């Protein structure tokens, strides 16, 4: 145990600074010292309790506390890395995948900060469950019921259920979808994602004004909803809506993927080209930082 | 030139009970 604890914690050192922002490595050097060690104890100790005990003891002992830990003077930098790794693995065949989410879990198990890994892995599943960027989910299923064997009940019913948030509104679409086949079609297509307040982190925006551009296709389709579902009201996220622009101007065609803070940017080009900040800070009042942040995307 | 036109819009939201 002493030996192999000390092995893991060299390897780390190895590695040392260049495993704070690059997750892969740093997990796939944990699981290359537990693979090396484990099949050594297989075949060699002929699979002893004890002597698999003194491997999961040093393999948990190097694994909460190591250089990048200590470099970052948090233990909660450990699983962070941990559920980075995992939202690295589902962004955008099944038997690899699988087999790289099971190794994930062999580290996972070795975890003591696992309500910190779980926020994480909360958020980023929020994250990519929203717009985009969702891989099989068959593979996502697959992970939730793996936290289900492994963890307790209510958490893995939380994730659960906010999946079960995301089938509704694909469902509630569909509705909408059927409704208007066996009716004339509006001007323009509406997709909206209806998810509960209590399953999803999300939090209140600073306030803003909705335009004159849509302010009757709003109220119309509020009173349509009040007629349906007079009980429901929407708290409408304006900061995590979407966009997609094609440049039909050019003679290739582009794809832009922008949000509704870039059309408003953009519309209010119609009069002016050269824009102040004092101007347009005094007219909408927007905080420095936000802006900064956007500017900051723009550019790169 | 320079014109834009909305085609699609998507959009996020948050349902809760309106009792309390």
């Amino acid at each position: 145990e002493t030996h192999i604890h000390n092995q893991g914690l060299a390897a780390i050192e190895k590695c040392g600074e260049a495993a704070l922002n690059d997750p892969k490595m740093y997990v796939q050097t944990v699981l290359d010292v537990h693979k090396k060690y484990n099949a050594l104890v297989m075949s060699a100790f002929n699979n002893d309790a004890g002597f698999v005990a003194a491997l999961d003891k040093a393999c948990g002992r190097f694994i909460n506390n190591n250089a990048v830990t200590k470099m970052a003077q948090s233990s909660s930098k450990s699983p962070e890395l941990l559920a980075r790794y995992c939202d690295s693995l589902l962004k955008k065949e099944e038997a690899e995948l699988e087999d790289t989410l099971n190794q994930v879990m062999v580290v996972f198990k070795y975890i003591e900060d696992k309500d910190v890994f779980q926020k994480f892995y909360a958020k980023m599943l929020a994250k990519r469950l929203v717009h985009q960027n969702s891989a099989s989910d068959d593979a996502e299923a697959s992970m939730i019921s793996k936290l289900k064997q492994a963890c307790g009940f209510e958490y893995t019913s939380k994730l659960q259920r906010m999946f079960q948030d995301i089938g509704v509104s694909k469902d509630l679409n569909e509705q909408f979808k059927k409704h208007l086949t066996n009716s004339e079609p509006l001007d323009l297509d509406f997709s909206i994602q209806v998810l509960s307040s209590g399953s999803w982190p999300f939090q209140q925006s600073c306030t803003f004004a909705l335009p004159s551009e849509l302010e009757r296709s709003y109220q119309r389709f509020t009173a349509f909803y009040a007629s349906r579902h007079s009980g429901r009201k929407l708290t409408w996220l304006y900061q995590l809506s979407k966009g997609e622009l094609v440049t039909n101007c050019f003679k290739n065609r582009y794809t832009l993927q922008a949000s509704t803070f870039q059309m408003a940017i953009l519309l209010q080009y119609n009069t002016e080209d050269a824009y102040t900040v004092q101007q347009l800070t005094d007219s909408t009042q927007i905080k420095m930082d936000i802006l900064a942040q956007v500017l900051q995307i723009l550019l790169k | 030139k320079k014109r834009f036109e909305v085609k699609k819009w998507n959009a996020v939201a948050l349902w809760a009970w309106d009792i309390v």
